[PDB]
């Protein structure tokens, strides 16, 4: 290939790449950007980076990066031959005496490898295989380097047979490698290994007892590169083949047990992820006897703060949180059984002088929590005017988990007597929301956000307390805990409910949303707390959102307008315009849901000036299932709120929602069963022409195990409504359900729903009373649930009941009266009788 | 028996926690 001239060139230019000041740097970095879109170039810059001795290691890798960032951008342009003259350069110098050089090429090849594509260069990884058995150990080297990052890089490329099966070759190959003198090899070898595991690619799997032979054989090995790398194998491989490693478990629980207490922490990383691994299987227990005394302590041990860390406070895994974790769920293993072991570390822990100490104790405490709650209930009474005290500790550390662990135990607190705990908790949560360190701001927000999920309406007496803190907050919050703010705010709302809306709280709550509102950009994935925390606002409000809403209902309806725009681009240009996140769309018809709920009827006067109709037309038929059940929420609330703007679209909903039943998404079943139920109310006799869509599908559904309450109730609710308009079809099919409809509609509080429901069960069983007499129990006990019907359905169920009396003969109606239990035979007979 | 929300469950994932 050519040189000489523009060599020189070449050669200046990447002097003055490395300069010392900015202009020189900047006046060459426009140079190389005009000079990067030509080939000639970059066989230069490979020419210079391999064949060129006579320059620097500095000047050559840099010509070699810049050659590199050149195929990360606009690879795919430049011409062949080039390339492949790059290629050759590439390999035959992969083995290089500089290490700087070895590295420059090695991400050459890779990222040729990566980019260009895999099947482009053919024959890269025999020659890369034929290399692992070179004489020489730098070209060694570089090839298994090489090999690993393209492991690491594509696993699934190579495991199809797109590239023929490369891993069928490869994989025998590297277990051979295991044996190699060098630490560096080895550490290659069971790293590229690796990468298969969990694939249970077909190669490794075959060879399987060669592998656990040799991984053994590496047990020992000093450099923690390999005991870190061999741990990491019997990790994954716990999880894909429990048979293989069975017979010697107890002596790799005890060499895990080793590794985790190691001196290196990346090791003891590696090493105490088998026992979160491990937990998970069902063979745990019997494995871990014996054993158990000692992971315990060891476990306890590794979750107080690294030194480091404590240091860097007064972000990702670390042993300590691996330890935790694997405690926790042990905990859920053993249940109580643990605590034996638990107490006595948590009695030197929790009170110790020594702060971090103390914090892992608390730490502990929150752990355990979960699994162990019942064994821990008795000591509780103790522990947790304890916590209380903590939150006013000297010490942040202390204050954040303090949060957390009460957090933890909150289901119990405001189980008892709100004065004795509950009381006193929320008041110094209520403090410590507002105290001078941010990680106590974001734990104590987060944890007084738990207990307002797990306290509702018991907040109520303390609103104004809380609001006043909360608000506040405002003030004082960096955006980062804004977040968890809004949240806690939405779980007030969704507590609390309708005793939200007064004058003084809206004026106190709205101005600083309103704020946050206006200043935050579409793009912004900010937005979604904010969003969600209005959505439950509103709900709460009602009325009180009128105000504020015609802004928000527009934001809300251009997100999801703007989402569905740029999911058409995406479809249509894909290399051009990139897809759209449909988290914006889903956020936005959450929050037009809560308007149109709440704000009920009070929407129209917007809804009449929108396409949003339209728009969730496509939502529906969206392939993400979050934003087919957000859409179909929205349907249902509108179908409410002002039912004369769906009317028209419902011939085409419906087909819509007759394929959206489809329970494995139980989401989307439920909200598309409960909009079917509102339309029909809506609708009267209309809704005739489809039952048949919806029908049988809703008969399977009530019938199905097993199903969820939520989705079991919904079902039987709107299969009434429609035997409530339509009982000619409907109704004639009983007993296909109404064993499931009774039991599941016997559990439900009295009110609107259940009321069109029952009504419905009996506009249907006039129609068709030869299927509600096979089990009529069901029917009974149903209207038992029923502390105060409506003198109408009342009647209903007075007539029905009469019915079957008389029709079956008196006396045998009591042979069948007979097997009441005493409340419901006496109650058919107060508000019925009988 | 109403809608389902998943809004609770957002919050509960961006929530603080040790571990």
């Amino acid at each position: 290939k050519p040189d000489e001239q523009g060599l020189q060139q070449i050669l200046q230019l990447l002097k003055e790449s490395q300069s010392p000041d900015t202009t020189i740097q900047r006046t060459v970095q426009q140079k190389l950007e005009q000079l990067n879109q030509y080939p000639d170039f970059n066989n230069y810059l490979i020419f210079v980076l391999t064949k060129l001795k006579s320059e620097d290691e500095p000047t050559r890798s840099l010509s070699g990066l810049i050659l590199k960032n050149n195929v990360k951008a606009h690879f795919q342009n430049f011409p062949n031959g080039v390339t492949d003259f790059i290629k050759s350069e590439c390999l035959n110098n992969i083995g290089d005496s500089s290490p700087l050089i070895r590295a420059t090429v090695g991400i050459l090849i890779t990222t040729i490898a990566s980019k260009g594509e895999l099947q482009n260069w053919p024959d890269l990884l025999p020659k890369l295989c034929s290399l692992l058995d070179s004489e020489d150990y730098n070209t060694c080297e570089g090839a298994f380097g090489a090999l690993q990052k393209i492991c690491e890089d594509s696993a699934e490329i190579l495991d199809s047979d797109v590239l023929d099966r490369p891993l069928n070759i490869m994989i025998p190959k590297f277990l051979q490698f295991f044996k190699h003198s060098s630490p560096k090899i080895r550490s290659h070898a069971v790293a590229c290994v690796n990468q298969f595991i969990i694939s249970r690619t077909q190669a490794l799997m075959l060879h399987i007892d060669s592998f656990i032979e040799n991984l053994f054989a590496l047990a020992g090995d000093e450099e923690p590169e390999v005991r870190k790398n061999v741990c990491r194998a019997l990790v994954m491989l716990l999880e894909v083949r429990m048979d293989r490693l069975l017979p010697h478990m107890h002596n790799i629980v005890e060499y895990m047990l080793q590794r985790t207490q190691d001196q290196d922490e990346n090791v003891a990383l590696e090493a105490c992820e088998f026992w979160l691994t491990l937990a998970e299987q069902p063979i745990c227990k019997d494995v871990l006897v014996r054993h158990l005394p000692k992971l315990i302590p060891v476990l306890v041990n590794g979750m107080k703060y690294s030194d480091i860390d404590i240091i860097l406070l007064k972000s990702d895994w670390n042993l300590r949180k691996c330890s935790a974790a694997a405690l926790d769920v042990l905990a859920n293993v053993y249940r109580d059984e643990l605590l034996p072991h638990i107490l006595p570390l948590l009695k030197e822990l929790l009170f110790h002088h020594e702060w971090v100490v103390k914090e892992s104790g608390i730490l502990v405490l929150g752990a355990i929590a979960e699994g162990c709650m019942q064994g821990m209930i008795p000591y509780l009474p103790e522990l947790i005017p304890h916590l209380i005290q903590c939150l006013s500790d000297k010490k942040a550390l202390v204050r954040s988990i303090t949060c957390w662990t009460l957090s933890r135990y909150a289901h119990w607190v405001v189980s008892q007597p709100p004065d004795t705990y509950l009381k006193p908790l929320m008041t110094e949560l209520l403090k410590r929301i507002l105290d001078s360190n941010k990680r106590v701001q974001e734990a104590a927000c987060s944890a007084f956000a738990t207990l307002e999920e797990e306290a509702c309406t018991e907040l109520v007496p303390y609103l104004a307390y809380i609001l006043d803190t909360l608000v506040f907050a405002f003030s004082k919050y960096q955006h980062k805990n804004l977040l968890i703010l809004y949240d806690a705010i939405g779980t007030l709302a969704d507590s609390v409910g309708h005793h939200l809306n007064k004058p003084e709280y809206i004026q106190m709550l709205m101005p600083p949303l309103i704020q946050k509102w206006n200043m935050l950009k579409d793009e912004d994935k900010d937005l979604f707390p904010l969003l969600e925390c209005l959505s439950s606002v509103a709900t709460a409000l009602q009325s009180g959102f009128l105000p504020y809403c015609e802004p928000v209902y527009q934001r809300c309806v251009n997100l999801v307008q703007k989402t569905l725009a740029q999911a058409m681009l995406n479809n249509a240009q894909p290399d051009q315009y990139e897809a759209p996140d449909k988290d914006f769309m889903i956020v936005a018809l959450d929050l037009l849901s809560g308007l149109a709920e709440g704000l009920g009827g009070n929407i129209e006067q917007l809804v009449a000036r929108s396409n949003i109709l339209t728009l969730m037309y496509q939502c529906m038929q969206d392939k993400m299932p979050e934003v087919r059940q957000s859409s179909f929420a929205l349907l249902g609330d509108l179908t409410k709120a002002c039912f004369q703007h769906v009317k028209p679209c419902i011939a085409d909903f419906m087909p819509i929602l007759g394929t959206n039943l489809n329970p494995e998404f139980i989401s989307v079943c439920n909200n598309a069963t409960w909009a079917i139920g509102e339309i029909s109310i809506q609708m009267g006799i209309e809704m005739q022409p489809y039952i048949p869509m919806v029908l049988h599908q809703l008969v399977e559904i009530i019938n199905r195990p097993n199903t969820p309450k939520t989705l079991l109730e919904n079902t039987a609710i709107t299969i009434g409504r429609l035997g409530y308009v339509c009982p000619q079809e409907v109704a004639p099919m009983l007993q296909q359900f109404i064993r499931p409809w009774c039991t599941s509609l016997r559990n439900i509080r009295d009110n609107e729903e259940k009321d069109s429901a029952f009504r419905g069960i009996c506009t249907m069983i006039s129609v068709n009373p030869s299927g509600v007499i096979q089990d009529f129990i069901f029917f009974c006990d149903a209207v038992a649930s029923w502390i105060n019907p409506k003198d109408d359905l009342r009647d209903m169920f007075c007539k029905i009941l009469h019915g079957f009396k008389n029709q079956v003969g008196d006396e045998n109606w009591r042979r069948f009266s007979d097997q009441f239990p005493l409340p419901l035979k006496e109650r058919l007979a107060a508000f019925y009788g009988v | 028996p109403g809608k389902m929300d998943s809004r609770g469950e957002h919050r509960q994932d961006r929530r603080e926690r040790p571990y």
